[PDB]
Formats: structure tokens, C-alpha cells, sequence
């Protein structure tokens, strides 16, 4: 479990040597943005719910073989542990974008996921479908372009943090893969 | 590692809440100490070597019967092995500097470190001499600012504290 | 008649079971240090958990958004369903408490009297140390086809070992009201996986660890300590007769 | 409750630590987020009566079937029930607001509220028309200070995340 | 499944017994009872199509709120979801009530139904305004066996009583 | 002690559910078999002298041994004990057959009865060959209902399967 | 666990009202003092161990009884104890620092302390002393007049603080006994 | 080991075939090496870079598919056989493999 910190000190620390001015330097790009990412971490886990339940219900909406019988949507019991899932997710996602770096939602949540949905005969395209939703949703929120919930921010730009919380969800999809 | 974030991330981790305002107060902490946290560790990084060099020579300088034929560090050598180790000691602090925290300090050198020195007849007391040589020899305005001094001096106290 | 009026004595059995009463008034003073020693001991053995400062993997205690809370409710349930037993399960278990504590010892003079000295610290021991050291059964985790066959055959075997008559006992428990159930299989997957997901190196030592309460436990025999050495999930599956289950 | 300086020191006591700068960071946080959500609080401490009546009288504006005798909220006694819960819940968001994270909201408010609510047929939807009613009604420049405002925001927002 | 024969082989099996008279008397419950109930599972999938229809219809007369445009069912697809998911609490019933117990209708219906109803906006009393509008036009000897019905009436009070 | 009804109160305690129709089927089938069984604890309540008197006199019908002066019941005494055993029995195959399972006749009479008969030198195949005379003695319609006595033989059957 | 904050909103929940402008004007003392109780905090938790040796040996010196054969001190566990055990004191006398409110100190560490002691024959008089010159050598750090190390700081006024932590000093002294 | 719930007293335990588990990694281990290997050899016939005349797999417009078809059900006719063909196969190759 390693933020931008950790990860910038543990590649010194295989480079066997002092952090030095230029790893510094990048240090400071990411604590001079800092509240840009605050702020972005607040309105991903604000609508957080709301973003699950729209993510899952559209990847229900694409194909409805998901809730016919013998897809892994149809019952309560699976359609209540596919939201517990994409709540997961999504939970190990803001930790990844307070920490800068994804050691976190590499070692808790993406190390045995894999396998174990194999085991258990998850579809895994409809995972990356949903892992894709939360994705363009929670980018929509990030850059409050949602057309639904549009709250007052002191403007600039935050495009790059939107391309690093994307490269986490491709993370994901990719993993899940 | 242990630090302002992986607490901060661990605690909600071990919670299994999301990440609420508490965590968002933690790391502004963090990124507002951050400033004068770094410039200690640019000047560490600046003139390591002599913060080697004078810790080690005054090490011996305090304790002689070490380069005796008893004790240990009694070969060129092991007073080059001295050196590096010192050596090692200030990477951490640098380490655990730009870090924020304690984690790379304690996990990489402190953990384990009572079996290794008490093992190899290794006394504490000749590297709480060359760690407080080093805290006397910081001064005030000169070098650094002030306020990250205090930073320096706190992680080399803490070394200290978990030496002897 | 009772003679006292107010504050009239209600020692519990437990209270009364154990040595605590007596003359000085004795009883609330040992009583309370078995609770504050009790708490000595599961602290000393989480601060082993964690030595780092940031909770471990064993620790996450929910996924679902209010399951933590879920799981508070559970913990408190399961200690009233351990006060609500009867007299000789109560003895049988300060004994069997008290001589595992003491085989975990490991011959230390000083310990062995002050387990038979208190018999609350003894027993959340026995359970701190199986858990800090990762010994026991929620820690297994099977690595052949045949660790996963032997800890079902197994784990029957020592179901049939706690319950031979037909009646469920208080222990199983599995759930209070309503919807307990459910949620208890949601935590419940959630911690297997979760063991999943722990470090490289704490495995290794939770292997050998079960290894060893599988050598302690089983007893000096070829054939158990050779099955032990074959598949180290089964001295996970050595569960003490002190739970039920 | 949950907080800066509880969570912190949960962490350094069940690990058994000192309190290291670490922890010195997270509360220097809260030291430095603590003016803005204050003026919240005692904002908020200031105009409570008609946060409830707008609340409360903009939720029934939405649902009229609740005062049908079907639905539960149809006698003076339980709309008189209706306007004291959105009291409790105003003021747990003033505790939070002043403590610093959730934890007044959460262990008061929060903690098996489903039980409560799913048991005595109480519909969340009510409660969340009634949020997003104030957190919709709220302001930018003209009561508040922005950036107090949206600590506000994050405290409204999760009781709403926190009920559907 | 949670029924006669499985409860009993599984209380056998637990305890490693032979089946004893006691399992004998159970399933000797089981094959008593069998028939009466049954029979009502033949007239479920005799007009389950006009219980759906009816239910769903009074469902919607008691709750028209559903169909304005806030309140998720008011679209013809979602009012067709809402009639399809009584369709499956018939189905369950029907099986619940082949069954014996409540073994498929509780691992079917009601496991996790509390996450996903709740989180999907969906009130659980316009479900209750449903199967209470069947169980009131249930009638005694017209269209049943008495002793039967009293099993039908079982079970979608189970159903009543898993919801709220 | 194990019988249908605490097998089935065990089963909804352990699972924490209120008891639904599968434990009153099982109930059902208890209250269905009563009339059978209890008629059989009438008449065993009946004539157990007689019974336990041609039980233990064709015991030594056929294991002569016993009275010579080695093994155990070898005096008038240890006679009367060898009779009040199987009087003890008897006395628990009406209990047992009263109750419903073989609870109290398990958990009485069976439980840790190895060790002490192993213990004490005490034969199982003397109490087997007196069992196995009443079960060879017992009858179908002269003496009892034939249903009922099927009962009996379960019972009498059980004690023998659980002795060796 | 309780803080200032805590205990300030805990006080008005048990008035049932809100906070009000008074009890936040001492919280606004209390915010407003913030790196006083930063930098006491560094003092006490920089020289933490010198405190427990210089205070539990001191401790030994007052009475030769603890060493001599039959006192508690009387051998090397029993000595590692004693050693522990203050160090634990100073360690939840820290907590009770940061938090501004001896909650945690009462909760964690004062909920039974002296029935256990008297369970185990420990002196309690001598654990008092104990607390005693934890409280000297405590105030003298965080005054920073301390003979041995005194390190550079801004000065200003810290009497205040000083009495707060001699009021933990001697609630564990008084709980003690 | 079939990542599949058994129950183990109070909760179920998840076999562990991933990451730490040695089996896997040497399983892993041999498909790779195995590819390793191909692409050595594939390497040595075919030196210039242009495919050789080995490699065409086909004339038909269809039937280069048909020969990936006819390779998967040739690995899974392997997986079909019985304990004696599976060791006799292992200790064979392995004497001919050092031979
Ligand atoms: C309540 C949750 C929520 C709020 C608040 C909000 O502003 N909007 C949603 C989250 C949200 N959803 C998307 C993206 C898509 N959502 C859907 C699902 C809907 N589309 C449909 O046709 C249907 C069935 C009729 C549903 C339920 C889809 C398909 C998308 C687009 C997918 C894609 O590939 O881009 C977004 C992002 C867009 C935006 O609003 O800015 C958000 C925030
Ligand atoms: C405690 C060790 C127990 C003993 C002994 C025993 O015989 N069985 C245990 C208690 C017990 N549990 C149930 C019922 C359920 N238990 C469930 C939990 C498991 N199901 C899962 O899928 C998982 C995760 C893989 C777990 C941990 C569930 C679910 C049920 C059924 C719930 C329901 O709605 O009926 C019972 C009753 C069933 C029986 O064994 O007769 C008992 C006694
Ligand atoms: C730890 C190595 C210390 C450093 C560094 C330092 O500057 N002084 C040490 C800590 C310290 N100790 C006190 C206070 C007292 N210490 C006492 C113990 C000694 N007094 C004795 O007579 C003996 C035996 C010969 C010992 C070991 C006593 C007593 C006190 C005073 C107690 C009281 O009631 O005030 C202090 C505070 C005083 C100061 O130095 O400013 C400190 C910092
Ligand atoms: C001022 C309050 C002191 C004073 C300070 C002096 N230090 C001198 C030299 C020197 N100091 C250090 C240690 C320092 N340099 C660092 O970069 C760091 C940490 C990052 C530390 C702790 C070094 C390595 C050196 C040698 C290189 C240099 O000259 O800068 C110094 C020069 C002469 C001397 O050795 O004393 C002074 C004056 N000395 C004083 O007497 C007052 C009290
Ligand atoms: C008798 C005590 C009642 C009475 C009963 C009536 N029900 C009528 C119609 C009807 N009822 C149902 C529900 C019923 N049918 C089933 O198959 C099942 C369960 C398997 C149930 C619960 C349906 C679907 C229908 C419509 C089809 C039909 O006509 O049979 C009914 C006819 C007129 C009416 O709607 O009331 C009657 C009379 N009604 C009474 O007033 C007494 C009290
Ligand atoms: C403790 C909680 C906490 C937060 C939630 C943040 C809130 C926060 N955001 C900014 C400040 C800002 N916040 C944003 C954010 C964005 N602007 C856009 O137009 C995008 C919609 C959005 C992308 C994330 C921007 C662009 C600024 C100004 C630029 C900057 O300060 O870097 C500031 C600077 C001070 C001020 O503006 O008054 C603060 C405190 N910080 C915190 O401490
Ligand atoms: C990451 C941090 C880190 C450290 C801090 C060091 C600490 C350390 N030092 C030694 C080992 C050693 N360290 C010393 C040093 C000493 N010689 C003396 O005269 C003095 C007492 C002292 C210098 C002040 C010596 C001499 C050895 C070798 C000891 C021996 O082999 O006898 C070893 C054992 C392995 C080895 O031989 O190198 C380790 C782990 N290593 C690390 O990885
Ligand atoms: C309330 C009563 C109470 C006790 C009686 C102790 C018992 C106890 N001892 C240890 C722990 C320990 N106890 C010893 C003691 C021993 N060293 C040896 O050489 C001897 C065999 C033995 C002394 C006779 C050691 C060495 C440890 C640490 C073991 C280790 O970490 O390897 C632990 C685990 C937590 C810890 O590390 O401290 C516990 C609960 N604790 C309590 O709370
Ligand atoms: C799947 C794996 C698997 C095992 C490894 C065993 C383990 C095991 N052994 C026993 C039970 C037993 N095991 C032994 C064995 C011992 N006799 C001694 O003198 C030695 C100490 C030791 C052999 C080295 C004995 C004697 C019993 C019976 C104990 C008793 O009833 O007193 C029981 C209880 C059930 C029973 O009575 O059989 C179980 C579960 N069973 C399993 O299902
Ligand atoms: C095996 C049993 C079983 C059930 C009982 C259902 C239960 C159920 N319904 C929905 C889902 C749904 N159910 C309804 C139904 C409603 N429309 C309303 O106006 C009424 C309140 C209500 C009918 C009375 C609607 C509208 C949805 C879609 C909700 C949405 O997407 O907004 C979902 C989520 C998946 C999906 O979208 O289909 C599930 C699991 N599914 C099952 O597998
Ligand atoms: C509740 C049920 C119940 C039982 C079934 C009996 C079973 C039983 N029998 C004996 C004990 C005995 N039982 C017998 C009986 C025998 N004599 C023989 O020649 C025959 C082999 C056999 C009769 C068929 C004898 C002789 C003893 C005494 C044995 C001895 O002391 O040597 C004892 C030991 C205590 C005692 O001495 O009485 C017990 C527990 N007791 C119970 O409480
Ligand atoms: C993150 C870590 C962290 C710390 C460790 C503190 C460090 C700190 N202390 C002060 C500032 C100060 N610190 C002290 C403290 C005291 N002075 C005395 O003479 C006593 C010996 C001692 C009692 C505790 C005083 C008196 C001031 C100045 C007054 C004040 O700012 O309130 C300041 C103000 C800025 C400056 O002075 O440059 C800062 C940042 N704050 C932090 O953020
Ligand atoms: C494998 C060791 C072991 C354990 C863990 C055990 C009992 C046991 N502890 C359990 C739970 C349990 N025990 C702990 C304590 C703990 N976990 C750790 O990692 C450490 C170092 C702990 C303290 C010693 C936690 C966090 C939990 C999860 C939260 C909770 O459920 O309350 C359970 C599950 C159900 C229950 O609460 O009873 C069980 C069945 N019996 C054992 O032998
Ligand atoms: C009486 C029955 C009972 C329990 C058992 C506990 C269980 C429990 N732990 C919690 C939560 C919780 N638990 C821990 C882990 C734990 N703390 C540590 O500092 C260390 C070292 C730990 C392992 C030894 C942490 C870190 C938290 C988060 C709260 C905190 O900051 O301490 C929560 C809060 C859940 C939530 O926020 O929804 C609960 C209910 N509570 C009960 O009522």
C-alpha cells in the first residue's frame, strides 16, 4: 500500500540512492496540484451510489440475457452481490486516486479477482462493461459536465486527473480481462 | 509503509467505508507540511557525505577501544562498513523525510535491527554518538530554515528512541 | 427473605464457577482485573498483527457499506450466547481452557500460574494467539485437490466429534433475527477472499504455523504428524473441543 | 466518533506506537480545514427552524400520498414526527460539521437506521427529496462562504449516499 | 433447500446418525400435508396469469404516484418490469409451496432483496399493496380446498412478512 | 434429548428464523404417529416384569459362563443387578417410545456406556441375546396392533445397533 | 475516544441542542493555541524514552526495596515490566495531549487499572512516584528547560498547556492509588 | 485447487491456486519455457525472415482456420487419456529428451 510518496522512494530505493531534486521536483508538481485532487476525490465519493446503481442497471440495459434465467443477474441473491461488487470497485478506486499511485487497488482489491471470478463463471465482459460505465460516469462527475448534478467549483483545469482516475479504471477492466 | 495517506487509506480500507472528509483533512496536512518537509531532504541529499564523515569520525573520536583489538571495528574494513552503514542511516531519513512518516525509517531499518546488532556485538551507544554529534552540529538560520530543521530533528530523534 | 436490600449480590455463574468470590470483596476487584487483563492480552497480540501502524488485511471488517456495523451487532450476540451456558460447560471449559493455555506455555513457570490463577485471561489467549499467530481454522487455505477434500472429510469429522446427538447446540448460531443469515454469508465470503489477498511472506509463516499447532495438537503419532506434513491445512482444522462448532 | 484525531490515534493504538509526525500532520489538517466548516456550523446553528420547514413542507410539496390514509405520515402527530426527524437530522449535520468527519452523523444517525426505517415502513425517498431540496436551495456567495459551503455540500450529500 | 426432508437428513448428517424414527415422523409430516398443498400449486399455474394482472393493477391503483415522473415505474417498460418480478413471486410461491418450507422462495426472493430493492429506489409497499390485494381476494370454498388455501396463504404471508 | 420436536425448534434456534410450515409438517407427522407409538408404551408399561424376567433368564439360557466364578454376575446379588440393567432398559425403550426418537434412550442409557461396560467386565452379547429373545419373543397380532409394534421392534432394534 | 470536539458535542447532545457560538469561541481557543500542543506533542514523543528511564530508575533509587529480593523490581521480566508499563503510561499521556480531552487516557488505559494492580501485588505508592517524575520530567521538556537537551524554538507563552498536561500527570497518579 | 467454498467450522475457506501457491508457478513456468522453446527453433527455420515453405498451413480459402481447429482438438484428445499413457508419455520424452 503505496501512495506517489512511497512509489517515488521505493524506485530511489531500487535505484539505491538519495530521491535527489528531480524526483522532488515531480513530488511538487503533485502536492503543488493537490486540492484539484481533493476536490476530485470529493465529487467521485459524493455521487458514489448514485454512480453504481446507474453503471449496473445500464450494463443490465445493453443486454438483458443478464437477468434471464441462467444469466448471473438472475436472482436477488446474485444481482445483490454484482452491486456489492461494482460498490467495491469503485471504493478501491478513490483510494487509488488519494494515494496517486494504484499499489493499493493492486494488492487489495485486483490480486485474485481474476481467478476467482472464473471459478464462480462471472461473465467478465459484462464486468469490463460495467467497469467502463462507472468509468465514463465517474469521469463526467470529475470534470462536472453530469447533466444532472452540476455544482459550483472555482474553475481551471483538471484533465490530466481525469486521464490518471481513467488509466484506474482501465486498470480494472483490464485486469478483470 | 506507514505514512499521512496509507493510514489514512488503511483505516478506510479496514472500516470498508469510503473515503470522507477526515482522510481529505489528514492529507492536506500532508501536502501542507509537505514544503518544508522537502527542502530538509534536498539538503540531505545535498552533503550526505560529510554528515558521514563527521558522525563517523567523531563516533571514534568518542569511542577509541573500538579500533582496538578487541572490539569489533578494530580493521579498515569495518570502519568503512561503519561508515556505510551511517551512511545507510541518513538514505533513510532521507527516505522517510520525503516520505512523511516513519515507514521507510522503520520498516527497512529499524525492524529486526535488535537481532542483527546484538548478534554481531554491535553497541548502540557509538551510533547514538554520531546521530547526536549530528543534532548538535545542525545550528539554526545558516544551513536550513528553521522549521524544517525541526522535521530533520525529530526523524533523527526518533531513530535515537528506537535505537536505545 | 433476602437480607440485603440494595445492590443485593448477584455474582455471576461465571463469577461464581471461578475463585473470584470471597471475603475481602474480593469479587469485584478480580473480576475487573480479569476484564482489564483479558484486554491486555488481545491488544498485546493486535499490536503483533500490525506491527507497521496501518491495519492489516485480517482487519478490513466490512465491504459493504454498513456491514461494519452489521458485525458489531454479531460480536456482542456471540457473547451472550457464551453467557448463556449451563454449569458443566462452563467447567469444561475453564479445564480445557486452562490445559491449552498451559500446553501453549511452552513450560514457563511464571504464565502457568497465572492461568490457573485467572481464568478470563486463559482462555482469550488461546483464542488471540491462534488468530495473531494464523494458526487456526478461518486461516486455512487448501493448495491440492486433496487439502480441500481431507479439510471437508476432516472438518466432518470433528463436526460429528462436537455434536453427537441430533439437537443443534447454542454455538452454530448462525444468525439472531431476520436476514442475519445473508449477511453473515456476505462477511463470510468476504473474509476467505479476503485471506486471498494477504502478503507472500505472512503465508509462509501461517503454513508452518499450522503445521505446528497440527504437531501440538494432534500428538506425537507417525500417521497424524505424517498427514500433517502432507497437507498443512488439516493443523488449521484442529479445532479445540472448547467451542463447539 | 469518527474523526482526524480518533482515527489517528486508533491507528497508533492499536498498532502501539508514539504518535509520530504523522499524526501531527493529520491534525495540523484539521487545524487548517477547521475555520471554514465552523462558519458552517454557526451558520447553521443560526437559521435551523426554516431549513426544517422548507425541508419538510418542500417534501410533502412532492409526495402528497403520505398525508393519504394509506401512508403512514397521515395524522397531525407523525407530520409533526416527519418535521422533528429532519430536526435530528440537521443538527447531527451541525455535530459532524463542527467534530470533522462523520462520525456524529454516522454513530447517531446512521448506524442500523435501515432496520429502523425498512421496519416501520418509513420510505428513504422522502428524506432524500428533502436533502437534495437544501443542498439544491443552498447558495454560493450570499449566506455563506464558498468553500465552507462545500463542506456543507459533503455532509448533506452523505447522509443522501448513506440512505439510497 | 430449506424444507422437511433436508432439514432432518441435514440434522442427521451433521450429527452422524442413522435416520431414526424422528426423521421418519418428519418426512410422515411431509407426505400428510403433501397433497392439500400441492393441489393449491395446481391452481397457481392453473390462473397465475390473472393473479399477476390484478395484483399489478390494484398495485397501481393504490400507488399512482408511481406513474408520475419522478417515481421509477413510469415508463411501459419498467410497469412491464414491475409486472414480470410479481410474476416470479408467483413462481416462487408455486415452488416454495411444491417444495415444503420456504426453501426456494427464501434462497430465490428474499436473500439480498433488501440491497437491491433499496438500492434500486424500489418502495417494498407497493409489493405489500400487492400481495395483500391477492390474499383479500382469496375467497374460502369457491375456488379451493380450504386446508390448501390456508397453505397458499402461508406462504405469501411469508413473503408479507420477509418484506416488512 | 433428540426428538422431532426439539430437532425441528433446534433447526429454527440455530438458524434464527421464526418456524415456518416445514417444522409444523414435522410436527404434523409427530402428532400423526402418536396413537401408533403410545398404545405400544401402554402395553410395555403393561407387563415389563414378565418381560425383563424371560429377557434375563433366557440370557443365562444361554450364556452359562456368567454364573461361574470368574465372570461377573456369579451371586444372587449380581444376578438382581443383571436384571435391574435390563429393567433399566426396558424402562427407557418406553421412554423413548413415549417421547418420539431416541432421545432419552440415547442420551441416558447409550451415552458413554462403552467405557463402563468395557470397564466393569460386563458382555454386550448377554444384553444383545436377551434383546434379541424379547424382538424373536414379540408377536404380530395377539398381543398388540401390528403398526405399533413395528414401533417397538425400531426401538428395540436401535438398542441392539448401538451396542454392537 | 473523545476529543475536544467530541466532548464539546457531546455536551450539547446531552443539552439536545445545537453548538451555538460559545462552545465554538473555546473551540476557536482551542484550534487557535493548535501548534503550541503541535510542538509540546514533538517535545514529549522526541524524548519519550529518556523520561522512562531516567523516571522509573529514579523510581529504584527513592527505595532500594523495589530491587531488593521480594520487592516487584526483583528480576529482569519483572524489571521489563515496570519498564513497559510506564512506558504505556507516557504513551496514552501523549494520546490525552493531542486529543485535548483525557477520554482515550480514561477509557483505554484507567477503566480498571487500580484493581488490577491490586490484584497483582504491584505498590501503588511507588507507581504514583513513578507518575510523579514522568510529571517533573515531562513539564521540564515541554517547557523546555529541561539541563540536558534544549532545542530552538520560537518563543512565546506555554504555561497553559503545561498545567493540561500536569492535569493528566495527575489524573493517572490519582487513579493509580 | 478449484477455488470452491469448503467449510472449515465457523466460515468457509477459499483455496488458494494463484501467486504464493508453488504448484502454479511451476505450471506457469513450463508454458512458458515450452513457447520458449517453439520460438527458438521456429527461429531456426526461418533465419532470413521470410516464412519458409513448411509454414504455408493451407491453399484454400478456409483452410488455415480449419488447421487452428484441428490443433485445439489435438491438445484437448491429449488431455483425454489415462493415468499409464500420461507417465509412460513423461518418463518417454524425458529419455528422449536426454537422449
Ligand atoms: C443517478 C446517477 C447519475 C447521476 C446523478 C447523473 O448525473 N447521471 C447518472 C450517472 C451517469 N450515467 C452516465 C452514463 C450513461 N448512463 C447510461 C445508462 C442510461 N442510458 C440508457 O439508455 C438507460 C436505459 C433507458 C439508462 C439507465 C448510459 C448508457 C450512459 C452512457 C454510456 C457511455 O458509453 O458513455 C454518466 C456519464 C454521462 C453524463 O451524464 O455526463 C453519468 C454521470
Ligand atoms: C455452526 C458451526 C453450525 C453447525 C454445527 C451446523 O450444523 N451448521 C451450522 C449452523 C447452521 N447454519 C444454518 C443455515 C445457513 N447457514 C448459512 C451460512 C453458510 N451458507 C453459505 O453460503 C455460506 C458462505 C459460503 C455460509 C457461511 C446459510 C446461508 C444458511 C441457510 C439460511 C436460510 O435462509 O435458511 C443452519 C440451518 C440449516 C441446517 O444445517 O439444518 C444451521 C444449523
Ligand atoms: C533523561 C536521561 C533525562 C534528561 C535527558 C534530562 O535532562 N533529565 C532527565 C529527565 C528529567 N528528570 C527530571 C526530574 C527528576 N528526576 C529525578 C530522578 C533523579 N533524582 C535522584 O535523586 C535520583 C537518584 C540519585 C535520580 C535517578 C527526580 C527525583 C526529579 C525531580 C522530581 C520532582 O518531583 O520534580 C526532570 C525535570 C527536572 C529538569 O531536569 O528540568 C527531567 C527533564
Ligand atoms: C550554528 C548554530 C552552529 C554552527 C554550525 C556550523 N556547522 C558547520 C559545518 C558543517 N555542519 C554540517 C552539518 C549540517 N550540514 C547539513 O547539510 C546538515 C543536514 C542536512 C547538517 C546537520 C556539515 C556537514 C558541515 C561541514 C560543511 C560546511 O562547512 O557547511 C560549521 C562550519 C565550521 C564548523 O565545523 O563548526 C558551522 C559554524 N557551528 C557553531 O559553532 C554554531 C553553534
Ligand atoms: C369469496 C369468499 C369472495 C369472492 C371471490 C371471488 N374472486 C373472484 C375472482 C377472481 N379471484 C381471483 C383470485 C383467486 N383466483 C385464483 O386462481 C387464486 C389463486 C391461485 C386467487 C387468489 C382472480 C384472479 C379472479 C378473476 C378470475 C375469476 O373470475 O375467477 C370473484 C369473481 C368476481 C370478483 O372479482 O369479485 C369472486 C366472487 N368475492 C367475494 O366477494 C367473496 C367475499
Ligand atoms: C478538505 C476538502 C477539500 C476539498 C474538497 C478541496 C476544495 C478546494 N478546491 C480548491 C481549488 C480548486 N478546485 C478545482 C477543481 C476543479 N475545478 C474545475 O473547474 C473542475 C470542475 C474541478 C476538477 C476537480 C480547481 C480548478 C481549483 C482551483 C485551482 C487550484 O487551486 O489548483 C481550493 C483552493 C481554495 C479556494 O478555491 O478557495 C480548495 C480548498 N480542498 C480541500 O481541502
Ligand atoms: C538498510 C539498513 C542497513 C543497515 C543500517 C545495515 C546494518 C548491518 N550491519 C551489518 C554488519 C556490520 N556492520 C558493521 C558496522 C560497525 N563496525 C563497527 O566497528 C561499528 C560498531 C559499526 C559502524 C558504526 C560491521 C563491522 C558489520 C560486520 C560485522 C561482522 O561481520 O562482524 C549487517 C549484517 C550484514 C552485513 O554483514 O553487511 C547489517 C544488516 N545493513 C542494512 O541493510
Ligand atoms: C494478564 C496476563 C498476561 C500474561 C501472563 C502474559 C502472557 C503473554 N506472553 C506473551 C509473550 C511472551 N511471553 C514471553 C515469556 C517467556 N520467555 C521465555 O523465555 C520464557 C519461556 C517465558 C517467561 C517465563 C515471551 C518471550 C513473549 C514474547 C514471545 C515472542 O514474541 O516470541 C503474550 C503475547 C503478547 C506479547 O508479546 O506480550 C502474552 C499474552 N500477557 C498477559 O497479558
Ligand atoms: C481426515 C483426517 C482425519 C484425522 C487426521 C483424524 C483425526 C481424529 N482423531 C480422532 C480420534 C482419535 N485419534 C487418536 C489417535 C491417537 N492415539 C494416541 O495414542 C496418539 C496420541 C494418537 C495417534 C498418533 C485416538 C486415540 C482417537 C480417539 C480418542 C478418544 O476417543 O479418546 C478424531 C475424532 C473422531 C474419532 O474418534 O475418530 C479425529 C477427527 N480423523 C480424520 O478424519
Ligand atoms: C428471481 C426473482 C426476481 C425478481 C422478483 C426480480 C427483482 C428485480 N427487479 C429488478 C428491477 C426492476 N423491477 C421493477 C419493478 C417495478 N416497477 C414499478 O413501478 C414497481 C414498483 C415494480 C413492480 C411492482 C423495475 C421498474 C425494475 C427496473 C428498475 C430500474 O432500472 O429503475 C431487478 C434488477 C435487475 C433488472 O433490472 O431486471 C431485480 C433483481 N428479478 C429477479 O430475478
Ligand atoms: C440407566 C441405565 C442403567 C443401566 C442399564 C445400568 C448399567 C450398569 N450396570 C452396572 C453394573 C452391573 N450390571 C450387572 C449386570 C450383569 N450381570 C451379569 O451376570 C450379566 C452379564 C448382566 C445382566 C444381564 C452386574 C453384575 C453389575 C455389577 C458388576 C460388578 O460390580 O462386578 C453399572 C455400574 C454401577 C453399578 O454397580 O450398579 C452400570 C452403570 N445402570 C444404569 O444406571
Ligand atoms: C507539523 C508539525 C508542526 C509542529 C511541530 C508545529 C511547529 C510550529 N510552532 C510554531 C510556533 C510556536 N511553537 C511554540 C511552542 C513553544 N514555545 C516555547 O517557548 C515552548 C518551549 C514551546 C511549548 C510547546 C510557540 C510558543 C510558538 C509561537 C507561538 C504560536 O505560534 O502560537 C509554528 C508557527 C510558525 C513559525 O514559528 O515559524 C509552527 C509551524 N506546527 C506544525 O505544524
Ligand atoms: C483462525 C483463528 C480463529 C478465529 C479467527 C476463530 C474465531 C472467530 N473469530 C471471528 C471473527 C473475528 N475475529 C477477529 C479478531 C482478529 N483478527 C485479526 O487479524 C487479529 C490479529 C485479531 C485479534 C487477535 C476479527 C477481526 C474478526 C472479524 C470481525 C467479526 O466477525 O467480529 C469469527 C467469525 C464469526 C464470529 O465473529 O464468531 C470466528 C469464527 N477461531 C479460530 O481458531
Ligand atoms: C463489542 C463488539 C464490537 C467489535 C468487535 C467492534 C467491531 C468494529 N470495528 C469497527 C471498526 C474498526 N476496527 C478497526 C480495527 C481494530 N482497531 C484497531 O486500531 C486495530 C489494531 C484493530 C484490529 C485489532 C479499525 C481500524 C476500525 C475503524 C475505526 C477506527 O478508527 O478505529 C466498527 C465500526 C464499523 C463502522 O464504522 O461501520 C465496528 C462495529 N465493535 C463492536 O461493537
Amino acid at each position: 500500500m503505496l501512495d506517489a510518496f512511497s512509489r517515488v522512494v521505493v524506485n530511489s530505493d531500487s535505484k539505491a540512492a538519495y530521491v535527489g531534486g528531480s524526483d522532488l521536483q515531480s513530488l511538487k508538481t503533485f502536492i503543488s496540484d493537490g486540492n484539484k485532487r481533493l476536490d476530485a476525490v470529493n465529487c467521485i465519493v459524493s455521487n458514489a451510489s448514485c454512480i453504481v446503481s446507474d453503471a449496473i442497471s445500464g450494463m443490465i440495459c445493453e443486454n438483458p440475457g443478464l437477468i434471464a434465467p441462467g444469466g448471473n443477474c438472475y436472482t436477488n441473491r446474485r444481482m445483490a452481490a454484482c452491486l456489492r461488487d461494482g460498490e467495491i470497485i469503485l471504493r478501491y478506486v478513490s483510494y487509488a486516486l488519494l494515494a496517486g499511485d494504484s499499489s493499493v487497488l493492486d494488492d487489495r482489491c485486483l490480486n485474485g479477482l481474476k481467478e476467482t471470478y472464473i471459478a464462480l463463471g462471472v461473465p467478465t465482459a459484462s464486468t469490463s462493461r460495467a467497469v467502463s460505465i462507472m468509468k465514463a460516469a465517474s469521469t463526467a462527475f470529475i470534470m462536472n459536465t453530469a447533466s444532472g448534478r452540476k455544482i459550483e467549483i472555482a474553475a481551471g483545469d483538471c484533465q490530466a486527473l481525469q486521464s490518471e482516475a481513467a488509466a484506474y479504471f482501465d486498470k480494472v477492466g483490464s485486469a478483470v480481462d | 509503509m506507514k505514512s499521512v495517506i496509507t493510514t489514512t487509506i488503511s483505516a478506510a480500507d479496514a472500516a470498508g467505508r469510503f473515503p470522507s472528509s477526515s482522510d481529505l483533512e489528514s492529507i492536506q496536512g500532508n501536502i501542507q507540511r509537505a514544503s518544508a518537509r522537502l527542502e530538509a531532504a534536498e539538503k540531505l541529499s545535498g552533503n550526505h557525505e560529510a554528515v558521514v564523515k563527521e558522525a563517523g569520525d567523531a563516533c571514534f573520536a568518542k569511542y577509541s577501544y573500538l579500533k582496538n583489538s578487541g572490539e569489533a571495528g578494530d580493521s579498515q574494513e569495518k570502519i568503512n562498513k561503519c561508515y556505510r552503514d551511517v551512511d545507510h542511516y541518513m538514505r533513510l531519513i532521507n527516505y522517510s523525510l520525503v516520505v512523511g512518516g516513519t515507514g521507510p525509517l522503520d520498516e527497512w531499518g529499524i525492524a529486526g535491527s535488535r537481532e542483527v546488532y546484538r548478534t554481531l556485538n554491535l553497541p548502540g551507544s557509538a551510533y547514538i554518538a554520531s546521530f547526536t554529534f549530528t543534532r548538535d552540529r545542525l545550528c539554526v538560520p545558516r544551513d536550513m530554515s528553521s522549521q524544517a530543521g525541526v522535521e530533520f530533528v525529530a526523524a533523527l530523534d526518533y531513530v535515537i528512541n528506537s535505537l536505545s | 427473605v433476602l437480607r440485603t436490600v440494595l445492590r443485593s449480590p448477584v455474582p455471576s455463574g461465571a463469577a461464581t464457577v471461578y475463585g473470584y468470590v470471597g471475603r475481602g470483596n474480593i469479587s469485584v476487584i478480580l473480576a475487573k482485573a480479569d476484564e482489564y487483563m483479558a484486554k491486555s492480552v488481545r491488544k498485546q497480540y493486535l499490536a503483533k498483527s500490525n506491527p507497521y501502524g496501518t491495519f492489516g488485511v485480517q482487519c478490513t471488517e466490512g465491504s459493504v457499506k454498513f456491514a461494519a456495523d452489521f458485525s458489531r451487532i454479531r460480536a456482542l450476540n456471540a457473547e451472550f450466547r457464551a453467557k448463556l451456558g449451563s454449569a458443566s460447560k462452563k467447567t469444561f471449559d475453564m479445564y480445557e481452557n486452562r490445559k491449552n493455555a498451559i500446553s501453549n506455555s511452552h513450560g514457563c513457570h511464571h504464565e502457568e500460574t497465572q492461568f490457573v490463577g485467572y481464568k478470563g485471561v486463559s482462555s482469550m489467549y488461546n483464542v488471540s494467539k491462534s488468530e495473531a499467530s494464523g494458526s487456526c481454522s478461518r486461516y486455512a487455505s487448501p493448495e491440492t485437490v486433496v487439502e480441500a477434500a481431507m479439510l471437508r472429510f476432516m472438518d466432518i469429522q470433528v463436526k460429528m466429534a462436537a455434536n453427537p446427538t441430533g439437537v443443534y447446540n447454542i454455538s452454530c448460531n448462525e444468525g439472531a433475527a431476520r436476514g442475519q443469515a445473508e449477511d453473515v454469508r456476505v462477511a463470510a465470503l468476504n473474509a476467505a477472499f479476503r485471506q486471498g489477498q494477504k502478503s507472500l511472506g505472512k503465508l509462509l509463516d501461517e503454513k508452518y504455523q499450522q503445521k505446528k499447532q497440527g504437531y501440538s495438537f494432534a500428538h506425537g503419532c507417525n500417521y497424524e504428524e505424517g498427514l500433517i506434513n502432507k497437507y498443512p491445512a488439516l493443523g488449521a482444522a484442529f479445532r479445540s473441543k472448547s467451542y463447539g462448532y
